[PDB]
RNA sequence: GUCUGCUUAAUUGCGAUAACGAACGAGACCUUAACCUACUAAAUAGUGGUGCUAGCAUUUGCUGGUUAUCCACUUCUUAGAGGGACUAUCGGUUUCAAGCCGAUGGAAUUUGAGGCAAUAACAGGUCUGUGAUGCCCUUAGACGUUCUGGGCCGCACGCGCGCUACACUGACGGAGCCAGCGAGUCUAACCUUGGCCGAGAGGUCUUGGUAAUCUUGGAAACUCCGUCGUGCUGGGGAUAGAGCAUUGUAAUUAUUGCUCUUCAACGAGGAAUUCCUAGUAAGCGCAAGUCAUCAGCUUGCGUUGAUUACGUCCCUGCC
RNA sequence: UAGGGGAUCGAAGAUGAUCAGAUACCGUCGUAGUCUUAACCAUAAACUAUGCCGACUAGGGAUCGGGUGGUGUUUUUUUAAUGACCCACUCGGCACCUUACGAGAAAUCAAAGUCUUUGGGUUCUGGGGGGAGUAUGGUCGCAAGGCUGAAACUUAAAGGAAUUGACGGAAGGGCACCACCAGGAGUGGAGCCUGCGGCUUAAUUUGACUCAACACGGGGAAACUCACCAGGUCCAGACAC
RNA sequence: GCCAGCAGCCGCGGUAAUUCCAGCUCCAAUAGCGUAUAUUAAAGUUGUUGCAGUUAAAAAGCUCGUAGUUGAACUUUGGG
């Protein structure tokens, strides 16, 4: 086999990243593009680039595929990123639970604790 | 031998050429024979391509001593050409897009 | 072209530093090599040993031809390197870099008698590798160069002039006798006389005092 | 640099990398087999229409013959230009890298196949291809040249490469009755029909052909229709006796053939051990290479044409 | 060496196996010895194949033994107490990792470092390879044997580390039905083809012998071809003297 | 034509020997050259200056010791 190479994969992997969008997966389409772009040798080789690409956005829809981000997969990371709301404020159970042997430096260091501790394993 | 065997490859290479390796067999000062290899720049040695890039030659010398082989393989720039292939097989050549500017709104005119 | 990389480079084209004694002040690195270029052209080559190896191939002996090359002035400048290649014409060649990133001062001064213009070393040093014990020690005025054809070679460069030298010690090992001998002299400066303890308050460093040139 | 890994027909490629980028090999390229109802032309290719025409029907029909009766054609058949396929299109499968399955369209396992085939060599072979050739020997009672006769074809036997056959899934016979690679005479006898003579093997008159123009559109496995009936036969075709032919100054250690009879083993092949993944394994032929002939070999083709995987490192072998 | 002990192993000895031989490897038995008392011998790859004293250089993280400190971890019993523990520190180990500023022929070395810049203290040893740790004397021992230790003669290398051109009947990976599966048609059997062994002969011309010799020099030769003979000839012996 | 012979050692010589025998030709010393012996430097391959002892040839099997050999520091500096 059926097993791909550099020349190919790695002339798929630098176009991914500019021309993710003209971008498609009926791949009879970027084969035609696919000369408007690269300078290709061949007519063999050329449908062997387009083949791998479709077996990028076959996958990238699916999802988050690897060590490959086009402007527009990094801005889906500034969107996802980011979360929960409210922050930490405990009322319920108010006093924030401070071991019990959590009172000696920090009354040897201040100015006001709302703590939860264990008197005795 | 050795000195030119650098005006070969520098005169060469000089003269916008992509690349030349030089086989120098027959006997030398020994008895028991060599050969020796030189070289610059990166060549192909499979297909067409030798066919169309590269190429030979093979120059007999008719020492007292004992007969030599001369053999040089220059290699052509894709560019530097007409002949036919402008590149190898390999080389997959990319644009840098281009640098547009977002929508507005709407907008037209009349002509 | 030259052109330059890294943030030490860009600084010397420009010329925002001067001499070499900014670099072993704040003992920077050095990666490139031009970086000693622009700055000690008085610097001159020298070719010690070209020998033969080797690695052994199925029907065959493979072979290169260690060079070992020093370079230098006269004054307190050393540079060494040990690039094998194969043929000589990367092998000397891209040694005369190998060593120029290795330059290195010394720590010409006094034997006694202070008088006017360092002729000798400041003390006793010594090096070692694997075998080779060097023991250098100043000597007065011209007394001479003391030793083997090849460490008088290095020491001159190094002017330095005069220095009674002993070894050990296996010195057929035109390398680590050399490897050795140097690291010595590069370690006169690694040893605190009364006259250095004055202490001295620290300068600032090039890497943010000229941080914006340093970058696009 | 030339590498842990995954990758392939492949140092073939992604990727890992004080290693960056190139040369030769491989692949690219050249041969041929496929495809083009688009082009370009064909009394050395064939169509209808056209008569002239020879039969059956009579129904206008059906079956013809015609290197010109004319023309018109160019699917066909040739063959130049040309084009055209890239594993393509989704779907999976993976580092969603290089790659690998599958189904659709398609004429179409590197499209099939060869051929060119670095790096270093081996004291492999060859002076018995040489007027390529070192140095020894031969130089007229030559080991040089040439007319004869036999000799390399001599057998108790040892070792390889091969042909037919142990059957009724075949041997004999009528009657259907089908290609492709060639070749070929000139300064002289290469192919030969046709029409006779011969049971036949052939003989010949005479014919064409320097050839898509002639012999040349008729090859065998087979469908036909059966006799043979489980009889070493009506499988087997050994070895023999003569004649008759067809070449060859010489037919003897019968070059081949025919005409009819002699009717040898072997009744599916031990210790071994090969070659082979598709029109492929193998069998039925034939044209060439010898050549005056004598193929049970070398090459090349097609006409029928399947099993079995489409994977491993158990082995050998080599990396 | 003489008493005691004599399970097991087990030279020696015997054996059966394997094998061309096998007095060895493999198997089963087996005195002696292994064990101990008392007395000998003093050698070893007695090995870090690295003399000891010292003093100084550069980082670490372990551990054994101590000791010091932390309202340190559990022990809970009431708090302690110790103790184990944790960590901090140290002195002394027994090593180890990492660098190389040094050293080295290198492989590697915190010592083989501080050595041509040659010197802190001192005891042994070697000066090419063998002859040979023999012959000799001298000596310790009962003996085995030790320590001491020649020369004549002979010889241009013997050696150390490391290198891939290569090599292995060592490991770890690939690739191919000239390697196996999955199988088909077979070769080897014979009736016969030829070709290479060989005996024969007037002569039975001649290359070729594991894959790379075997219907192969396009070798299908009645003359010829033609190299074997058994024989007939004629020279197709230039050039100068 | 691996026989003569040369060659201090590496080595030539087994049919075109840059080594032998000899011709020409050249090179070195030169009224003086070679040759053998002994010694020197070369020899940091006897060594105090200056060696080697991880495996090259060498750290004793390990410890105690009478000689031998080395042996912390401190006893007036400074100033006039």
């Amino acid at each position: 086999g059926r097993v791909r190479t550099k020349t190919v994969k790695r002339a798929s992997k630098a176009l991914i990243e500019r021309y993710y969008p003209k971008l498609t997966l009926d791949f009879q389409t970027n084969k035609r593009l696919c000369d408007e772009i690269a300078t290709i040798q061949s007519k063999r080789l050329r449908n062997k680039i387009a083949g791998y690409t479709t077996h990028l956005m076959k996958r990238i829809q699916k999802g988050p595929v690897r060590g490959i981000s086009f402007k527009l997969q990094e801005e889906e990371r500034e969107r996802k990123d980011q979360y929960v709301p409210e922050v930490k404020a405990a009322r319920s159970n108010g006093v924030l639970n401070v071991d019990n042997q959590t009172s000696d430096l920090v009354k040897s260091l201040g100015l006001k604790l709302p703590l939860s501790v264990i008197n005795v394993s | 031998i050795r000195r030119a065997a650098y005006g070969v490859v520098r005169y060469v290479m000089e003269s916008g050429a992509k690349g030349c390796e030089v086989v120098v067999s027959g006997k030398l000062r020994a008895a028991r024979a060599k050969a020796m290899k030189f070289a610059d720049g990166f060549l192909i040695h499979s297909g067409q391509p030798v066919n169309d890039f590269i190429d030979t030659a093979t120059r007999h010398v008719l020492m007292r001593q004992g007969v030599l082989g001369i053999k040089v393989k220059i290699m052509r720039d894709p560019a530097k050409s007409r002949t036919g292939p402008k590149a190898l097989p390999d080389a997959v050549t990319i644009i840098e897009p281009k640098e547009e500017e977002p929508i507005l709104a709407p907008s037209v005119k009349d002509y | 072209g030259w052109v330059p990389v890294t943030k030490l480079g860009r600084l010397v084209k420009a010329g925002k530093i001067t001499t070499i004694e900014e670099i072993f002040l704040h003992s920077l690195p050095v990666k490139e090599f031009q970086i000693i270029d622009t700055l000690l052209p008085g610097l001159q080559d020298e070719v010690m040993n070209i020998k033969p190896v080797q690695k052994q191939t199925r029907a065959g002996q493979r072979t290169r031809f260690k060079a070992v090359v020093v370079v230098g002035d006269s004054n307190g400048h050393v540079g060494l390197g040990i690039k094998t290649a194969k043929e000589v014409a990367g092998a000397i060649r891209a040694g005369i870099i190998i060593a120029k990133l290795s330059v290195i001062p010394i720590r010409r001064g006094y034997w006694g008698t202070n008088l006017g213009q360092p002729h000798s070393l400041a003390t006793k040093t010594t090096g070692k590798c694997g075998s080779v014990t060097v023991r250098l020690i100043p000597a007065p005025r011209g007394s001479g160069i003391v030793a083997s054809p090849a460490v008088k070679k290095l020491l001159q460069l190094a002017g330095v002039e005069d220095v009674y030298t002993q070894s050990n010690g296996k010195t057929r090992t035109l390398e680590n006798t050399l490897k050795a001998a140097f690291v010595a002299i590069g370690n006169t400066y690694g040893f605190l006389t009364p006259n250095l303890w004055a202490e001295q308050p620290l300068p600032v460093s090039p890497l943010d005092i000229y941080s914006d040139e340093a970058s696009a």
